């Protein structure tokens, strides 16, 4: 019953990560497309 | 485990050593020190690790370094002159001795 | 004040046996154990054991097991050694020490405050 | 934190996910809402979880089904009262060939054994537990430590906690706060005495389901905490025995030294002047009736001596002395006087078997401990009980 | 001379290749692409 | 987290959203 | 492959998801990756694997507990061939019957018996594990064929692995591929030498 075991813990691992960005996606408004554009002024920090 | 014999003037102090284990001595304050005038029975002179008893004077007091002790008689008269001893539980309610120190007073 | 009456000088030839009395005097015996100190002549103490005068409990030395047995009652406040079996060393002056006081909730038997000594008593060997 | 060499705690708190950041700071405002821990479901849960952490880790450890055996028993003690509780017993033992039987003995206490059935006074002696199941000692890896707890809720659920100071456990409370997880509770087992438990703020808190009723118990939180030494004093000695193939027994095998009664020590005033102000907040809660502090009912050592562990052995205090006098008027005791150090002593017996949790989890030997043992403790409330006889009109009785 | 005692240093031999990665499928950069609104 | 929980339904317009970011946190 | 013949293999491999295609064999180009063979985490996952499908495997065989009695033992090979290592030992086994004990005899090999302590130098004997733990036989069904296992990652990570034909163990590789599934690694107990192993 070991490789059930790790089965089961591999689908439930592979159902969060793939929940995961998902939902930031869907938090972020641009889930649906792979490219978002942002209306955020990039910080010249960051430049 | 304790020096055979001391000497000294009187008036001048003096110090008694013993030295045993860290399961005699190491681990426990319970050090007691007394003293014997030949053809006498052994007299009662320190029972604490520093304590003194009521009735014994200010020429004595107990001293304890890590793995050994000390008495240190302050000053010294002929009086003094007699054998003194080491006692010290031992662990497992045992009692042990340190074996002698004979005081040649000058 | 307080004295404990050691019993008379024992004379005897080896392989006997020997019991000494110690009379305690001046407190009442119940409250301090007792233990007893050998002198060898010309040598230092010697311990030997100790006795919970309270309910007769003893201990040893390990080289004094077996041969040697304590026994006490306080309704007349003594104490008796026995030794068996005596050797030509066993010749020694032997001494009734008050130990400390006895206690319900502490392990005090092992103190090393030998606070009152006996007179002494002379066990010769021939 | 709890992560070092030993990871086999008996509540098993390594496997718990650690709480990396700071505990939320979460205050809401605004907010009223009605509470009810003696509906809380939470509390059965712990229940459940600390019967099956129990389970799980007294699980793979050794048996004690061949020792069941005639025991052939003496007296032990050379005393006649106090610390008589020792005997000792002697049996035959299973060596690692099944042909060869051993005689062997050992030390026990005598609340384990058991005379045996139709004895003429004999010597014929048994456990305690061989007539109602088997049993199991504990690994001597297993250590007993009360590791704290935090409970957390899985995500999309939340949890709300009271901030009320003077909230006695029913009511709305006007300052609610949310919390990912909780605070460091801790898994103490004892009887009769809250020990190392979350102090009260700073009211005395008495919390019960309805106050009139006895049949429900009445819980009391101190404000400030009593603290408690409990203590083993003689020196015991751990032995093995080999029983059956590829496991061992351990028991006790000699006392070295003269023994000393178990027991405990509080401080006297301290206790009083807690005992006062308790006495206040329940007389506030019943007026015009003296109340007064008796030791509890009859029943089993389990019941009526305050029990719990400190090290991995077993302790049972007699506590009668403990819950005694009266108090009236107001603040009568006046603290003290003098600087008095006063502290009352409890006597306290010690068993190795246990059938804990009164038989719902199992049984279980506790082995010896050599050396001895000493535990420092804080009282931070009480369990009692309201003993509502008829003639009560005035002097009442917990 | 011969050795061994610790069988995943067998196995050692035989997994010596193969590694284990996250994919991590969201990233950052600019672009100066302004959202409509 | 449930920062305008005890707000009018105009002041949780604002909050709202870090609401559904505690959603499968942890 | 068609292991409903026997699923009774000891690596418990019938319970396996079937590798039905060709695998991912996505050559990544232009990537360098630093690799510890050392530090690789999957070695010691395995092991434990291992280790838990034996005690898994073995659970519900037959023990072997009664059997740890005294033996009464003598020299089966006296018409030794230089190898000997064969005494004949008796025995008390319990048949089905508890009261019931019946004489039983059976060959051992000299590794697997110890004299038994306080002798006279006689033919006392026991079994070397009596003074350590008790022992279960294997089942006769179990198979110890090894049978190869590939590894898979869950979906959303990767394998990696090193193209490099003189790959030192440690340190970069200038050719990496990635993997779905690792390749039929073989679980053969061996020391001192590797068996069968990939070339
Ligand atoms: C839990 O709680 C319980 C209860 O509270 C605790 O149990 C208590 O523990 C106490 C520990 O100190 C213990 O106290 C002892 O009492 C002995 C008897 O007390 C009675 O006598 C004294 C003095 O007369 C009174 O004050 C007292 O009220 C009683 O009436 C004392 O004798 C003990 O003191 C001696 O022992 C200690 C330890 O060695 C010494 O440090 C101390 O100095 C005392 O030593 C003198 O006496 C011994 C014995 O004779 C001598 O060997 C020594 O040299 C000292 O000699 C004096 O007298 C000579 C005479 O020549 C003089 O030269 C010299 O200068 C000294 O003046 C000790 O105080 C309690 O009895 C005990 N029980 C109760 C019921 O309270 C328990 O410990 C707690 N446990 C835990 C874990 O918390
Ligand atoms: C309420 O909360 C208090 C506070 O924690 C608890 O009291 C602790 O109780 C535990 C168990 O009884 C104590 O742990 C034991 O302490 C012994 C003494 O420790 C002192 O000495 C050592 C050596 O010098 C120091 O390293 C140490 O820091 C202390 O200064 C130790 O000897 C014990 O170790 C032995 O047992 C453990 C487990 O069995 C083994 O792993 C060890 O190898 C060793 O064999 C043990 O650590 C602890 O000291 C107590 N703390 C205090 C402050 O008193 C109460 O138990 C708790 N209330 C209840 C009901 O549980
Ligand atoms: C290892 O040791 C065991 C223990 O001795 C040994 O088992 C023995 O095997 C022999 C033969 O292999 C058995 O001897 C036979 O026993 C039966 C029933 O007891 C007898 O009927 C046989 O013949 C006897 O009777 C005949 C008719 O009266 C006579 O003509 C004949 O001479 C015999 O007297 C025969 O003896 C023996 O019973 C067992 N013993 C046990 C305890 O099992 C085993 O063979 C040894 N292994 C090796 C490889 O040597
Ligand atoms: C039983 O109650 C005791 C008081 O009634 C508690 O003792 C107090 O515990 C505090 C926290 O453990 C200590 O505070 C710490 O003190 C040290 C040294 O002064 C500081 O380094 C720490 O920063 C400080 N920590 C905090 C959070 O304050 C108290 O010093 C200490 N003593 C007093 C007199 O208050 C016991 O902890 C409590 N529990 C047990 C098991 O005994
Ligand atoms: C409580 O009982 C234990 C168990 O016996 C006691 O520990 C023992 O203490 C003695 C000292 O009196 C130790 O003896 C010493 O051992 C060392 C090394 O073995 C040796 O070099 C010394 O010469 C001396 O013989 C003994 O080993 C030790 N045993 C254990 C298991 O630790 C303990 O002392 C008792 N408690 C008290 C307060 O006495
Ligand atoms: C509890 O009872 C048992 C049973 O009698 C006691 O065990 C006995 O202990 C004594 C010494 O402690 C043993 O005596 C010794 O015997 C050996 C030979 O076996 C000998 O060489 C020694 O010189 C010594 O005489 C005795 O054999 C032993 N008996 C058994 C059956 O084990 C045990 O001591 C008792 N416990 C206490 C605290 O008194
Ligand atoms: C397993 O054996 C134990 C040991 O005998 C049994 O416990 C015994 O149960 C009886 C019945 O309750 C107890 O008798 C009671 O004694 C008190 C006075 O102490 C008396 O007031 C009661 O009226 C009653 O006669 C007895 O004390 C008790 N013994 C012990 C040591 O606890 C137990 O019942 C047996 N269990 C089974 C399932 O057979
Ligand atoms: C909290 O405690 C109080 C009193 O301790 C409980 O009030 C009691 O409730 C019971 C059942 O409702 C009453 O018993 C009934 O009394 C009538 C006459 O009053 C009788 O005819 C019935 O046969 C029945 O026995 C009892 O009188 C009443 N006592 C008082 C003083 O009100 C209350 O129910 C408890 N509440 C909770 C939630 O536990
Ligand atoms: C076994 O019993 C002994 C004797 O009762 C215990 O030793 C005692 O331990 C307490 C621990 O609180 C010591 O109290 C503290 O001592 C330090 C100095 O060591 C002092 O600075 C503190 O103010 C406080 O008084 C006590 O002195 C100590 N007594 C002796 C004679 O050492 C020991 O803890 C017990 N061990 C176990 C494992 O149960
Ligand atoms: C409601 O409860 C919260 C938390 O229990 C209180 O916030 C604390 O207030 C005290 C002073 O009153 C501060 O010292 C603390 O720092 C505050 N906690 C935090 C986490 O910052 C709040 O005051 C309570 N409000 C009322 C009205 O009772
Ligand atoms: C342990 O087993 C021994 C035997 O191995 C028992 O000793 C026998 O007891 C019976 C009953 O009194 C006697 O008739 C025998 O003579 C004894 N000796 C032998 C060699 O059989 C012993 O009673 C058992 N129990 C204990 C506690 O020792
Ligand atoms: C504690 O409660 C017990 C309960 O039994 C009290 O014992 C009773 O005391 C009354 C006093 O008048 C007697 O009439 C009873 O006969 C006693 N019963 C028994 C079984 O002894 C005890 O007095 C209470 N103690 C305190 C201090 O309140
Ligand atoms: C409750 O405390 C009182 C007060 O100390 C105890 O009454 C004393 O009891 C002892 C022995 O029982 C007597 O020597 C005293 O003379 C009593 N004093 C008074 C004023 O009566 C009472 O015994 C305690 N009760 C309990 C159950 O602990
Ligand atoms: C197996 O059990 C038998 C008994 O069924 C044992 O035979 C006895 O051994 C003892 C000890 O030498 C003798 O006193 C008896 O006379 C024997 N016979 C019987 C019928 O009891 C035998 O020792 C056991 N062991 C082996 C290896 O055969
Ligand atoms: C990098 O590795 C890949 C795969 O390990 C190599 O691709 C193989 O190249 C050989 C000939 O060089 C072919 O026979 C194989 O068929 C190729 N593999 C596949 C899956 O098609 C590649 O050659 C390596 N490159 C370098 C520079 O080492
Ligand atoms: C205190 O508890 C009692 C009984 O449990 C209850 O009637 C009362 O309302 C509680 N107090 C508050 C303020 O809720
Ligand atoms: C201790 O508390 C009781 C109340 O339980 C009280 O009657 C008694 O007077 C108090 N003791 C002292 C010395 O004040």
């Amino acid at each position: 019953t070991v490789w059930g075991i790790k089965q089961l813990q591999a689908r439930v691992l592979a159902v969060e990560r793939y929940l995961r960005d998902q939902q930031l996606l869907g938090i972020w408004g641009c889930s649906g497309k792979l490219i978002c554009c942002t209306n955020v002024p990039w910080n010249s920090s960051w430049s | 485990t304790q020096p055979a014999s001391v000497s000294g003037s009187p008036g001048q102090p003096i110090t008694i050593s013993c030295t045993g284990t860290s399961y005699d001595v190491g681990n426990y304050d319970l050090v007691s020190w007394y003293q014997q005038h030949p053809g006498n029975a052994p007299k009662y002179m320190i029972y604490e690790v520093t304590k003194r008893p009521a009735g014994i004077s200010n020429r004595f007091s107990g001293s304890k370094s890590g793995n050994t002790a000390s008495l240190t008689i302050s000053g010294l008269q002929a009086e003094d002159a007699a054998d003194y001893y080491c006692c010290s539980y031992a662990g497992s309610s045992t009692v042990i001795f340190g074996g002698g120190t004979k005081v040649t007073v000058l | 004040q307080v004295q404990l009456v050691q019993s008379g000088a024992e004379v005897k030839k080896p392989g006997a046996s020997v019991k000494v009395s110690c009379k305690a005097s001046g407190y009442r015996f119940t409250d301090h154990y007792i233990h007893w100190v050998r002198q060898a002549p010309g040598q230092g103490p010697e311990w030997m054991g100790w006795i919970n005068t309270s309910s007769g409990r003893s201990n040893f030395a390990q080289k004094f097991q077996g041969r040697v047995t304590m026994t006490r009652d306080t309704s007349i406040s003594t104490a008796y050694m026995e030794l068996n079996r005596l050797k030509s060393d066993d010749t020694a002056v032997y001494y009734c020490t008050t130990g400390s006081w006895i206690s319900l909730y502490y392990d005090s038997s092992g103190y090393p405050n030998f606070d009152y000594w006996g007179q002494g008593t002379l066990v010769t060997v021939t | 934190r709890a992560y070092e060499k030993e990871v086999h705690n008996v509540w098993a708190t390594h496997a718990c996910v650690p709480t990396d950041p700071s505990p939320q700071e979460l205050v809401l405002g605004n907010v009223t809402e009605n509470f009810n821990m003696w509906k809380n479901d939470m509390v059965d849960q712990m229940h459940e979880d600390i019967i099956s952490l129990w389970d799980q880790s007294l699980k793979p450890c050794v048996k004690l089904t061949p020792l069941c055996v005639t025991l052939i028993c003496s007296d032990a003690t050379v005393k006649t009262g106090t610390v008589e509780e020792m005997k000792n017993c002697s049996f035959n033992t299973t060596t690692e060939i099944r042909d060869k039987e051993k005689k062997e003995y050992a030390l026990f206490y005598k609340p384990d054994i058991v005379p045996l059935s139709e004895t003429n006074n004999t010597s014929e002696y048994r456990l305690i537990n061989c007539n109602t199941s088997a049993c199991t000692q504990a690994c001597p890896k297993v250590t007993f430590e009360p590791i704290p707890i935090h409970y957390c809720a899985p995500a999309g659920y939340a949890i709300l906690k009271c901030n009320d100071e003077t909230f006695n456990g029913t009511g709305p409370c006007s300052n609610v706060s949310t919390v990912q997880c909780t605070h460091g509770i801790r898994p103490v087992v004892s009887t009769q005495l809250l020990l190392n438990g979350s102090l009260a703020e700073k009211e005395i808190v008495i919390r019960s389901e309805n106050l009139t009723n006895n049949a429900k118990i009445i819980i009391v939180h101190l404000h400030t905490p009593v603290e408690i030494v409990c203590t083993r004093p003689n020196n015991n000695t751990r032995k093995s025995v080999r029983i059956g193939p590829g496991q061992t027994f351990y028991a006790t095998g000699d006392i070295i030294g003269d023994i000393k009664q178990a027991h405990c020590n509080i401080s006297e005033e301290k206790w009083n002047d807690t005992l006062q102000k308790v006495g206040i907040e329940l007389q506030k809660h019943f007026p015009n009736k003296t109340i007064k502090y008796n030791q509890s009912a009859g029943g089993d050592m389990e019941i009526t001596t305050h029990s719990f562990n400190c090290g991995g052995e077993f302790f049972y205090c007699n506590t009668s002395n403990l819950f005694n006098g009266t108090y009236n008027g107001t603040y009568i005791s006046t603290n003290s006087s003098a600087n008095s150090t006063s502290t009352i002593t409890l006597q306290c017996r010690i068993k190795q078997i246990i059938n804990m949790w009164q038989g719902v989890g199992r049984c279980m030997y506790a082995p010896p401990i050599a050396g001895n043992i000493t535990c420092r403790s804080n009282i931070t409330g009480l369990l009692l009980t309201r003993d509502g006889g008829t003639n009560s009109n005035e002097t009442e009785t917990f | 001379r011969p050795a061994g005692g610790d069988m995943r240093d067998n196995w050692r031999s035989e997994l010596y290749k193969y590694k284990v990665v996250k994919i991590e499928p969201l990233g950052v950069a600019p672009t100066r692409c302004k959202r409509r609104v | 987290f449930l920062g305008a929980a005890g707000s009018t339904m105009g002041a949780a317009s604002m909050t709202l959203t870090v609401q559904a970011r505690n959603l499968l946190s942890g």
